[PDB]
């Protein structure tokens, strides 16, 4: 996870995290999902672009961003603070 | 007074089995099967 390693081990990315916040994930798996998305954002650099979306019978952005943003320390702070505010309710729909 | 014993006993038995295969999901999720066993409740609430 050291950035020199992640830097020399693959090319840049255009990652889009897609959290599932349907009702059935509530409980344990939801908090594991929050911690996991944070620990995944921590494997990105300033060369990569990211955004966290979220779907439960309707897909929307987890935050204020609405497209791919540059994954620097400020943007990743925004996306972590937005992922921590996540709640689970609804029916699942993977197509949307 | 026909053999309606069996026709209502088996209907209640199938109602029980359809009650037991239902799977309760949290926070108001659902799956395809549960949405079918409700389209089967108007068939068990008509016969009865
Ligand atoms: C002597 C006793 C020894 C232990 C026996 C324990 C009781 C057995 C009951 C049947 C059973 O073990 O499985 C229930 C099963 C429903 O469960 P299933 O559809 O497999 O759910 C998916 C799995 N996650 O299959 C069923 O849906 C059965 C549902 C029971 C409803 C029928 C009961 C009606 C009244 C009595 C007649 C029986």
């Amino acid at each position: 996870r050291r950035p020199w390693y992640i830097q020399g081990a693959a090319s840049p990315k255009d990652m889009l995290i897609l959290v599932d916040v349907s009702g059935s994930v509530s409980g344990l798996t939801l908090k594991l999902i929050r911690t996991s998305v944070s620990e995944m954002l921590e494997t990105l650099s300033d060369d990569d672009f990211v955004n966290v979306a979220s779907f439960n019978s309707n897909a929307q952005d987890v935050s204020c961003f609405q497209h791919l943003v540059q994954a620097n320390v400020r943007n990743k702070k925004v996306l972590k603070d937005a992922v921590n505010n996540i709640t689970a309710k609804g029916i699942t729909d993977y197509k949307k | 007074w026909k053999p309606f014993e069996t026709i209502i006993l088996l209907t209640i038995f199938a109602n029980c089995v359809a009650l037991a295969v239902y799977l309760p999901m949290p926070e108001d999720d659902n799956n395809s099967l549960n949405l079918g066993l409700e389209k089967l409740e108007y068939f068990f609430l008509t016969v009865f």
